[PDB]
Formats: structure tokens, C-alpha cells, sequence
């Protein structure tokens, strides 16, 4: 009724809506987790840095779980400027960086974007802008000694403050007046750096921690960091939503007698289509089958008559939907009756239906008409022995109604 | 000197499985009868690719540079045969001006009786390398019949690449060109045949 | 199945309504030309379990019960012709049910002539239902009777012919074939529409989706639909138009079907090339053949000839067939075959006198 | 408004594209009705089930809505019998067919 | 000719085949259509000279 856009539906087969078998779950498959970047080697390793002379890592052509940090209680504070943690699993970058050194715990606060103060000013610069991480620990446990640590530098002085990440280790000696240093101390002449001389005692702005400095780079050229895959099990002979090295699609996965050459992926149908993959991870060859769809279709009486109706899900098979299968599509509704009659309501493939006797639709095979074995012999004619004047009718479109449209109206008006 | 291509040059254009069909792609490949350079090692250009073979039993050729300068100024690719592994690297080498094997760097990898083929391109940051290997007839000249290079490493460099040379004994020397072929695959998803759609008035047919 | 895209899709309206509206006429219309081709027999006729057809063969092109129940043509006929949402439906008629209307067809024509076609079934035997048709041609009956070996032989030699031909080649099939080409090539296109931009960033729906946010993906997706919208109206334009090439090709084989198996037609060229006798149903795949049998004249000789003939005063001219001489003597002969009779009161009538007609002769007519 | 002009202008280029071609049906129906009026009406057609089934003897037209209407009157033959028949008769040593 | 216009016009793929292929049968069913009227007789009949 509302297919048609009426209170009144006359005999027929009318297509009121698309039958489509949904997906049961969603499938994931990437190449096995490989290939991770050394962070271990940066984060993890015995010796550390003076922050005069950080020690810079260049990470690239690697997968970076970041998890493995931002998840980890290891750390007195970890942050992240412009970007989410929890997204950098997701992100793929041209190049990444980790920039490390050894601080006193009130310095730490000198590591943040367009920062100024003795760290930021002569030792490590970070940009205003500075998009990437900082993950600090105290290390009061590793880089403090009984009688003060010599180990760890600073420079207090310079003749000039450094530019974003300028990499100056040098021990030159800074002069602001006219006896000249010959590279030495004197009026107005200073040695640059000075030792922290870290002690376990001190209170925990005076103690030591660690930190490494994260930053990333997306360019023109493609990118050699990338978040780690996940994956599913693999799930087979039932309709799911799919992802094969990022190709996704829905379907029906199967096994199949399909011969890949070793590099190849993919399979394609004469029309483009995928039909086949690979799967990244055990390397079987999966045919891709559509998930089953088809119209539906109601089969009515005319309103006039009855209420009742059958229903035909043209092409599908019962088993995906009185019942009953057809080489047109599962039947529902209709009782299947095997005495045969002219057709009236055409299904397909040979089938027809009507409303009959305790009434129902019904569905049978279509009768051609009667049989009959004409008498012949070579010896015997039949001969008229009398007439019927017969009237037939025969109808003829001869005309349509004729229409004019004024397009400036219709379209503008 | 030079010698004809013959249908020699074809290669994989893409990672698809497809059988018994032919399937029309354009993409940058050797024209078929095109004339290619023969050598017996000067800086080459590198134009849109190359298509590289030799006739070999012996190991002459052990690599090759790929880059603008292919020294010292910038990055440039080096590919070379260790003996018993592949070594691929993209250093800013300070290495000869004249180099060859007697008788920083943002990336690396490690992986007469026949004739051995190579084509290399670089499109949109990746140089791929295909390659084959088949037994011949004639030592002197590219072998007449159909033979497809399938792809070894596909590799994410983003280096400009305007000109090479070999490392070190008959070797060929051919430019690829935006062409459009027919690919021919059988039962088995191997390219068989190929028409070249603007060699002559049937091949367009 | 991209919910983002089919929300986009609501904007243009009834125009998805209206493509499916349009392919479901053309699909009704098929079973519809089908019907008006095969169902032109109130009852499926049978044929004798024994052949008595006067010398006549028909085994050929009658059913084979050791097989579908199809005849041996029209096995050689059903030999030689060869989901991005879309569906092919079934037929109404399957290829079982079109065999048994040309079962039915031809074994009516056999044993009953143009009859069945009137009313009832009439029983006539084959011979004399040849000879029936002998005189629809103009042809007097006893030339089928005095020649009914050679005429029956002529006719087995040529449906001989025609296997061999169909064993052979595909030639004549090419108008079958060629609708089995257009319909796979329309729709081989119309899918690879969907690997077209249109101006899109990517011909890959999801892909869109993934790359852009919202109110860009948007404008992209669009582009999409616009494209492949606009490729599924050419396709259901050009499937209206072939259509109507097919119901103008079913409408000419439902009119030969009655004109040509079911009677006898005078229309020339109409069932085949000489004078009509019968013509015979075969199907085949989404089509029609006919067998046109036509008496075709062979051996020509010249002769002088009249317009009329002078008696007594009086003008003879032929009651049917035409005056001749072989150089001395004068006949008269039916005009479509050689048979020649001597001229009499009763072979002729007079009208008027010898003055009038040019050209008459003057011989005597007998009187019997 | 641009989106608007394109969407109904493609909206009336639909409509008038499928009225073409359904214009064509409703002519090749119309020339069949003319051919009928003169070989149905106007004369007797020996053409088989062109004018109704049975032998044709004439037919009438009647006007209808957008149509025309044929009654056609033919002769159908009723209530057979059953005969033995021969092509030719013997006479005089001598055969006679039916004339 | 504009080869700017070209390469744009290649991303809506099989339309300009497809008219193309369309015109093209136009054209050879108007060389069967005049077959089909005049070519029907077998031989090139001549009257006689008188
Ligand atoms: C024209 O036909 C007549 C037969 O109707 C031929 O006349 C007969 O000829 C044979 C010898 O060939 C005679 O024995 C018969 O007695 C003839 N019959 C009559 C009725 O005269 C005649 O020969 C034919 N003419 C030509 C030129 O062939
Ligand atoms: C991936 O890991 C599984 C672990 O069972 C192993 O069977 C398989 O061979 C591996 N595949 C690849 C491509 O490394
Ligand atoms: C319907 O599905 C079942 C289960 O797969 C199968 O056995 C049966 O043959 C199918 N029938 C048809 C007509 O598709
Ligand atoms: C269908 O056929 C079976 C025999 O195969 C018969 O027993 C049954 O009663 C029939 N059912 C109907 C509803 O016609
Ligand atoms: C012929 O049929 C009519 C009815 O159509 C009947 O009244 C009449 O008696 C019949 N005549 C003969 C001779 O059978
Ligand atoms: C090879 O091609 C180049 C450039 O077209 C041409 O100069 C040269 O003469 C050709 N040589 C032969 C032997 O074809
Ligand atoms: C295809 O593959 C099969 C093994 O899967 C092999 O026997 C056959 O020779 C191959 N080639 C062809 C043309 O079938
Ligand atoms: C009829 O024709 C077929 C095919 O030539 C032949 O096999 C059969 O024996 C013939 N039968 C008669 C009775 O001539
Ligand atoms: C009829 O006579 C003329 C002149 O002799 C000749 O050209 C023609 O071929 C003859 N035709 C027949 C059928 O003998
Ligand atoms: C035919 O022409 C001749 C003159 O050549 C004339 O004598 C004769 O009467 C004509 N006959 C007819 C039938 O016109
Ligand atoms: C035919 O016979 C009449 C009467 O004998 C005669 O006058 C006339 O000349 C004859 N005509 C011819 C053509 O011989
Ligand atoms: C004619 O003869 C056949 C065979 O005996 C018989 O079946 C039929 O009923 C008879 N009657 C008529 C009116 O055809």
C-alpha cells in the first residue's frame, strides 16, 4: 500500500522492497606484527646523556607502539602537544626523533614549547610550536652518588641563548669585558659548563631524572614510521564486513582452487571486481562471494477479495531468508498445490499463482493447455458437418494524451 | 652502438591475480621494437625509468647509482651484490668518480648461459625493481619471444632520480614511455602476451 | 551498502523509483513477447506412434524422447548460440515449455494442416494436404500425386541440408548471438563505471570516507553519485530503445508464426523466397527459426504463345492457364508447370468476335 | 539555485526521453490499427488470425477512449465426422481427382 | 584538442566510447536499411532494345 501510494491494491506481483543479508562481525587482517621500532635501546639502555649533549635517535622504516608507553606506570609524568597519545597508534609519520638527556627535577619544567631559563636558553631548545611528546622519570636511584656525581653537565654560560634543537656541545669560554681568556678564566671570562653533582639526599627539584623528548615529521616523501596493525581471527562461510591489508569490503570468505603467483594479493573478475585475496598473515587464497540479495516481492489478490498475501524473495535461497523453494526465490505464504492450471499471477521459471480453496494463495506449475493425439491416419478425413458465427473483440491504443511543458516555468517558475 | 627490443620490456603493472582475460593498462614501458643502447659504463640518464638486461655466466656486473649528483652533495641509491646477499643503501657517498669491484643514510636493506633482466622506476617516492632470468640461444643480442619481469622491492626513498650508472660483459640499455598494452593472462595469472596499442594500425585494431 | 552515500542519494528523489519502474516493463514485456510468439495453440497436439506421411520425414524437427525433449535442430540451435546490486530474473516460460509449444505447433500442422489454426484439429492425410497447398500455389493437384516420391524425396534431401549447415557454422545465428553480445557488453559497461573518479579524489567509496572529514567527504561522495547516477540512466535509456527493437522483431515472428506455419501466405517473400507450401516452428535460445518449404520452378522452355484463338468466327480464351505452341500444334497448360492439353469448348470460353483482340491466332477448338 | 536547475532540468530530460520512446509504441500500435481498419474493415483478409480466429468473413470498428475497437465475425467450422478418403478415383483405366 | 580538457574528461571512463559505438551503429543500419529495399532482386535485368 505504500509502495504503490494507496488505500486499494488490485490482483498482481508488485516489488515493494531489497532483501540484502546483513554482515555477522567485522574482520581485520594485516601482515604479522613485525618490524618494531628500538625504543627499548633508548628508553631502556644503562648510559644517559648530559643535557648539553643530548643524544639524539633517529626512528624511521619501523612500527611505533606508543602504548607501550602512554599505557606504562614507569614514568613520574608523560604528556603529548597537538596530537593525542592514543591517536599515535593510528598515525604514520616521514621521519620521528628522540632527543635524550639528564636534568635536575625543577628543569624539567624548561622542557615545553618556546620555553625559557638556563636549560632552554643554553642547553635544549623546543619551538613554540612544538607538536610531539615528553616522558620524564626521576632517577635519584641511578644518577645521584654519596659525595655528588660528576657525570652530569650543564652550561650556565654562553655568548648567545640557542635556536630551536641547535646541537652546541662546545667548552668555549664565554667573555664580557677586555682582559682577554686565551682559553682560560679571568675578569669577566667563564668556563660554560658546571656540574650538577647530584646527591640522594637532595630534595626532588635537586634530584636527577631522565628524559626523552618525542618529535614527528609527515612530508612529500612517504612515511617509514607507522602504527601497528591489529588483526582478527579469520572467520569463513558466513557474511562479515572485511579488511585485508586495507582493502576492505562484505561478503562470504571461502576456500578456493585459485592459483596466485607469489607476489600477488588480489583477484579480479572480466569487470574489475574483487573476488579473491590472499590473506596477510597465512597465506591461503580466500574467494569473495557477495553477501545473497534480491528483490521482495508481494503476491496479493486484489484487495476487493481478501487481506492474504504470499511473498517471493526472488533468487535467494530459503536457507538465508507454509515455505516453499523456487528456481525464482524462496516462496513464503503461498501453499503448493501439484494439479496444474492456467497461469494467473506469473512468478517465473515456470511457476504461477492465485487465491483458491479454507482460502489461500497457491502456487503450481502453469498448464500450456489441454493434451490431444489428432486422429490422423493416412486414409482419414474429418469433415465439418456445421458452423458457429463467432464475434471477437480486439482492442487498439491509438493515441496518448498530449502534454506541452513550459521548462521555464517547471524548472524556475 | 644498438640493437632492436624485440616484445622484450613487459612486466607486472600491479599486484592483482587475473586469469584467462585480457586486461589494457597504461603505465611507463619499453615500446616494442624501439632500438635500445648496447655497452660492452658512462653516467646514463635515468628519464621516466630504465630497462636494464645482460647476458651473463660469469658475475660481471655487481650493481648500480641512482640520484642527480650520484655523489657526495646528496643522497644517492646504491644497489650491490655482497657475493651471498643483496645490499641496498641511500647514503650521501664520497666514494669514486670513476668506481667499480676488481677482478648519514636515511634508508638500507639486505635481501654466456642466461640472459638477466632488470627494470627500475620511481614514481611518486618508490623505486620499484622487477626483474627475470631465462636460458638463451644467442649470446650477442636480446632474445626473440615473451618473457613478463615480476616485481622484487618496492622501496619508500622519496630520492630525486635523474640520472645512473653500472657497476662492474654485454649489457643493454632501454628508456620506458607512458604506453598503453593489452596484457594477455592465462589460467595460471601469468602475463603471456602483450600488444603494444600504438606500434601500428592492427596492434591499435 | 555505504550508509553516508545512500542518505546523499534521498536528495535526487524518485529517480531510483523510476530506473527500477523501467527495467520492470522491460522484463514483463519479455515473457510478454514470448507468449505472443509460442502460445498461438489452444492445445498441446501430439503425433501418431506411427509415421504414414506419404514419404515425408519429418524426425528432424519432431521431438527426440531419448533426450530436454527437444528435436535434433533444435539441438543443434541450442548448441551453436552461446552483483554490484545487479539481477538477472528467470523466464516465465522455461526452454522445456517453449519446446512443447513448437512440439504442439508442428505436430498440429502435420496431421491437421492450416486447421488447428480455425477451430478443431481436422484429420487430412499428409499427401493430400500437400496437394491442398499445390493448389493454394496455382499449381493443379495431380502434379503432386503424379510426383510424390520426387517432391517427398526433395523435401527429406533439403531438411538434410539444414543440418548439415547448423552442424557446421554459427552464420545465420549471428541475429541470436549479437542479443546475448549486447546485453553482456551493457553490462560489462555499466560495472566498469564504478571504477571511474567523475572528479572525485577516488573511484573507492570507503576510501573517500577514510581520507576526508564530513562536510569534504561530502562534496567528494557527490561527485559519485552524480557520475554513477548519470551511468545507470544510460544504461536503462539504452536497454528502453533495444527493447523496443526486440517487441518489433517478437511481433513479425508472432505474425509469421501465424501467417506462415499456421496457414498458407500469399504474401511474397514473406514466408522465404518462391510460392509458400508450409513453414515449421524451431526454438531457440531467446528466439525463433522457420523452416519455410517453398515450390520453386526449375527447368524453363520457350514457346510461342496467344492471347486468344479463333474458331468459328469466334474468340476462345483460357479458362485458367495460357495458350502455346511447340512450333506446329497449339496447346493450353496450367501456368506454373508444363502440361500440355489439347484445346477444347470446355478448357476455354468464347467472348465476342476475331476482330477486336491483337494478336489472336486461328486453330481449331474440340468439342467434345 | 544552480543545483536546483540541474536537478530538474535532468528531471525533465527523463520524462521527455521515456515519452519518445513510449510515443513510438503508441505509432507502431496506430499504424497496426489503420492497417487492420482497411484490410479487417474495409476488405476480406485471407491473412491467418489477423482478424480474429477462425476464417475471416468482416469486421466493425467501434470508437473507444485513446482507441479503437474491432469486432471481428468469422466463420468457425463445429461438428466434424469421420470419412475414409482417397486422393484419385479408377474409372476406365483412367484416374479422376476432384475438381 | 586541448590536452588540459583531455585528461579530465578520461576520469568519467566509457561515456565517449559508448556514443561513439551508438552513432557507429546508426550508421551501418542505414546502409542495411537500403540494402534491404533495393538489393532484393538477384540480377541486373535490361529490357530489350525494342
Ligand atoms: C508438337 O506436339 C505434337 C503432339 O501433340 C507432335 O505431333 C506428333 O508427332 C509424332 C511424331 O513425332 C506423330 O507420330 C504424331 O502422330 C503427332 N501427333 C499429332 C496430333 O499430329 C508434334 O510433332 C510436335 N511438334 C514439334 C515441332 O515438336
Ligand atoms: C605469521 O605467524 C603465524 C603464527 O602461527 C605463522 O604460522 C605464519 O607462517 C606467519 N606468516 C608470515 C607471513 O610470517
Ligand atoms: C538452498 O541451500 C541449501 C543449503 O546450502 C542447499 O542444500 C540447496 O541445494 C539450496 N537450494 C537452492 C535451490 O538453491
Ligand atoms: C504433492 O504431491 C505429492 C506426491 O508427490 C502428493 O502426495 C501431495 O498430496 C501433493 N500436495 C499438494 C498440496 O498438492
Ligand atoms: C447446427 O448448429 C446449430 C446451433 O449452432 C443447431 O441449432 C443446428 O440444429 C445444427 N444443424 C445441424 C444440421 O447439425
Ligand atoms: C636507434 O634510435 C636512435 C634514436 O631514434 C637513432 O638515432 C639511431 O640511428 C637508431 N639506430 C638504429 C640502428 O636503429
Ligand atoms: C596452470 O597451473 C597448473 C597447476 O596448478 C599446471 O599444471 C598448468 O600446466 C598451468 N598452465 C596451464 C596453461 O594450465
Ligand atoms: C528419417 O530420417 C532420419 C535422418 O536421415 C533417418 O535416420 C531415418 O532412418 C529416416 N526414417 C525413415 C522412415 O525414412
Ligand atoms: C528463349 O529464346 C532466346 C532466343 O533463342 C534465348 O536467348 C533464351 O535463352 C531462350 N530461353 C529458354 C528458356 O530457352
Ligand atoms: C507482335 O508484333 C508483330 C510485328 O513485329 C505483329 O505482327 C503482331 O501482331 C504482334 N502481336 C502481338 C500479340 O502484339
Ligand atoms: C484467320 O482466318 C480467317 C478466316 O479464314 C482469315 O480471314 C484470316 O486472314 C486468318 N488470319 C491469319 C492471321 O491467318
Ligand atoms: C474420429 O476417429 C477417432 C479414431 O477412431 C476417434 O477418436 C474420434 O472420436 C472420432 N470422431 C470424431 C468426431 O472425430
Amino acid at each position: 500500500k505504500c509502495t504503490l501510494k494507496s488505500f486499494t491494491v488490485e490482483k498482481g506481483i508488485y516489488q515493494t522492497s531489497n532483501f540484502r543479508v546483513q554482515p555477522t562481525e567485522s574482520i581485520v587482517r594485516f601482515p604479522n606484527i613485525t618490524n618494531l621500532c628500538p625504543f627499548g635501546e633508548v628508553f631502556n639502555a644503562t648510559r644517559f646523556a648530559s643535557v648539553y649533549a643530548w643524544n639524539r635517535k633517529r626512528i624511521s622504516n619501523c612500527v611505533a607502539d606508543y602504548s607501550v608507553l602512554y599505557n606504562s606506570a614507569s614514568f613520574s609524568t608523560f604528556k603529548c602537544y597537538g596530537v593525542s597519545p592514543t591517536k599515535l597508534n593510528d598515525l604514520c609519520f616521514t621521519n620521528v626523533y628522540a632527543d635524550s638527556f639528564v636534568i635536575r627535577g625543577d628543569e624539567v619544567r624548561q622542557i615545553a614549547p618556546g620555553q625559557t631559563g638556563k636549560i632552554a636558553d643554553y642547553n635544549y631548545k623546543l619551538p613554540d610550536d612544538f607538536t610531539g611528546c615528553v616522558i620524564a622519570w626521576n632517577s635519584n636511584n641511578l644518577d645521584s652518588k654519596v659525595g655528588g656525581n660528576y657525570n652530569y653537565l650543564f652550561r650556565l654560560f654562553r655568548k648567545s641563548n640557542l635556536k630551536p634543537f641547535e646541537r652546541d656541545i662546545s667548552t668555549e669560554i664565554y667573555q664580557a669585558g677586555s682582559t682577554p681568556c686565551n682559553g682560560v678564566e679571568g675578569f669577566n671570562c667563564y668556563f660554560p659548563l658546571q656540574s650538577y653533582g647530584f646527591q640522594p639526599t637532595n630534595g626532588v627539584g635537586y634530584q636527577p631524572y631522565r628524559v626523552v623528548v618525542l618529535s614527528f615529521e609527515l612530508l612529500h616523501a612517504p612515511a617509514t614510521v607507522c602504527g601497528p596493525k591489529k588483526s582478527t581471527n579469520l572467520v569463513k562461510n558466513k557474511c562479515v564486513n572485511f579488511n585485508f591489508n586495507g582493502l576492505t569490503g562484505t561478503g562470504v570468505l571461502t576456500e578456493s582452487n585459485k592459483k596466485f603467483l607469489p607476489f600477488q594479493q588480489f583477484g579480479r573478475d572480466i569487470a574489475d571486481t574483487t573476488d579473491a585475496v590472499r590473506d596477510p598473515q597465512t597465506l591461503e587464497i580466500l574467494d569473495i562471494t557477495p553477501c545473497s540479495f534480491g528483490g521482495v516481492s508481494v503476491i496479493t489478490p486484489g484487495t476487493n477479495t481478501s487481506n492474504q498475501v504470499a511473498v517471493l524473495y526472488q533468487g535467494v535461497n530459503c536457507t538465508e531468508v507454509n515455505v516453499f523453494q523456487t528456481r525464482a526465490g524462496c516462496l513464503i505464504g503461498a501453499e503448493h498445490v501439484n494439479n496444474s492450471y492456467e497461469c494467473d499471477i506469473p512468478i517465473g521459471a515456470g511457476i504461477c499463482a492465485s487465491y483458491q480453496t479454507s482460502q489461500s494463495v497457491i502456487a503450481y506449475t502453469m498448464s500450456l493447455g489441454a493434451e490431444n493425439s489428432v486422429a490422423y491416419s493416412n486414409n482419414s478425413i474429418a469433415i465439418p458437418t456445421n458452423f458457429t458465427i463467432s464475434v471477437t473483440t480486439e482492442i487498439l491504443p491509438v493515441s496518448m494524451t498530449k502534454t506541452s511543458v513550459d521548462c521555464t516555468m517547471y524548472i524556475c517558475g | 652502438a644498438y640493437t632492436n627490443s624485440f616484445t622484450r620490456g613487459v612486466y607486472y603493472p600491479d599486484k592483482v591475480f587475473r586469469s584467462s582475460v585480457l586486461h589494457s593498462t597504461q603505465d611507463l614501458f619499453l615500446p616494442f621494437f624501439s632500438n635500445v643502447t648496447w655497452f660492452h659504463n658512462p653516467v646514463l640518464p635515468f628519464n621516466d625509468g630504465v630497462y636494464f638486461a645482460s647476458t651473463e655466466k660469469s658475475n660481471i656486473i655487481r650493481g648500480w647509482i641512482f640520484g642527480t649528483t650520484l655523489d657526495s652533495k646528496t643522497q644517492s641509491l646504491l644497489i650491490v651484490n655482497n657475493a651471498t646477499n643483496v645490499v641496498i643503501k641511500v647514503c650521501e657517498f664520497q666514494f669514486c668518480n670513476d668506481p667499480f669491484l676488481g677482478v648519514n643514510c636515511t634508508f638500507e636493506y639486505v635481501s654466456f648461459k642466461n640472459l638477466r633482466e632488470f627494470v627500475f622506476k620511481n614514481i611518486d617516492g618508490y623505486f620499484k625493481i622487477y626483474s627475470k632470468h631465462t636460458p638463451i640461444n644467442l649470446v650477442r643480442d636480446l632474445p626473440q619471444g615473451f618473457s613478463a619481469l615480476e616485481p622484487l622491492v618496492d622501496l619508500p626513498i622519496g630520492i630525486n632520480i635523474t640520472r645512473f650508472q653500472t657497476l662492474l660483459a654485454a649489457y643493454y640499455v632501454g628508456y620506458l614511455q607512458p604506453r598503453t598494452f593489452l596484457l594477455k593472462y592465462n589460467e595460471n595469472g601469468t602475463i603471456t602476451d602483450a600488444v603494444d596499442c600504438a606500434l601500428d594500425p592492427l596492434s591499435e585494431t | 551498502d555505504s550508509t553516508e552515500c545512500s542518505n546523499l542519494l534521498l536528495q535526487y528523489g524518485s529517480f531510483c523509483t523510476q530506473l527500477n519502474r523501467a527495467l520492470t516493463g522491460i522484463a514483463v514485456e519479455q515473457d510478454k513477447n514470448t507468449q505472443e510468439v509460442f502460445a498461438q495453440v489452444k492445445q498441446i497436439y501430439k503425433t501418431p506412434p506411427i509415421k504414414d506421411f506419404g514419404g515425408f520425414n519429418f524426425s528432424q524437427i519432431l521431438p527426440d524422447p531419448s533426450k530436454s525433449k527437444r528435436s535434433f535442430i533444435e539441438d543443434l540451435l541450442f548448441n551453436k548460440v552461446t552483483f554490484n546490486g545487479l539481477t538477472v530474473l528467470p523466464p516465465l516460460l522455461t526452454d522445456e515449455m517453449i519446446a512443447q509449444y513448437t512440439s504442439a505447433l508442428l505436430a498440429g500442422t502435420i496431421t491437421s494442416g492450416w486447421t488447428f489454426g480455425a477451430g478443431a484439429a481436422l484429420q487430412i492425410p499428409f499427401a493430400m494436404q500437400m496437394a491442398y497447398r499445390f493448389n493454394g500455389i496455382g499449381v493443379t493437384q495431380n502434379v503432386l500425386y503424379e510426383n510424390q516420391k520426387l517432391i517427398a524425396n526433395q523435401f527429406n534431401s533439403a531438411i538434410g541440408k539444414i543440418q548439415d549447415s547448423l552442424s557446421s557454422t554459427a552464420s545465420a545465428l549471428g541475429k541470436l548471438q549479437d542479443v546475448v553480445n549486447q546485453n553482456a557488453q551493457a553490462l560489462n559497461t555499466l560495472v566498469k563505471q564504478l571504477s571511474s573518479n567523475f572528479g572525485a579524489i577516488s573511484s573507492v567509496l570507503n576510501d573517500i570516507l577514510s581520507r576526508l572529514d564530513k562536510v569534504e567527504a561530502e562534496v567528494q561522495i557527490d561527485r559519485l553519485i552524480t557520475g554513477r547516477l548519470q551511468s545507470l540512466q544510460t544504461y536503462v535509456t539504452q536497454q528502453l530503445i533495444r527493447a523496443a527493437e526486440i517487441r518489433a522483431s517478437a511481433n513479425l515472428a508472432a505474425t509469421k508464426m501465424s501467417e506462415c506455419v499456421l496457414g498458407q501466405s500469399k504474401r511474397v517473400d514473406f514466408c522465404g523466397k518462391g510460392y509458400h507450401l508450409m513453414s515449421f516452428p524451431q526454438s531457440a535460445p531467446h528466439g525463433v527459426v522457420f523452416l519455410h518449404v517453398t515450390y520453386v520452378p526449375a527447368q524453363e522452355k520457350n514457346f510461342t504463345t496467344a492471347p486468344a484463338i479463333c474458331h468459328d468466327g469466334k474468340a476462345h480464351f483460357p479458362r485458367e492457364g495460357v495458350f502455346v505452341s511447340n512450333g506446329t500444334h497449339w496447346f493450353v497448360t496450367q501456368r506454373n508447370f508444363y502440361e500440355p492439353q489439347i484445346i477444347t469448348t470446355d478448357n476455354t470460353f468464347v467472348s465476342g468476335n476475331c476482330d477486336v483482340v491483337i494478336g489472336i491466332v486461328n486453330n481449331t477448338v474440340y468439342d467434345p
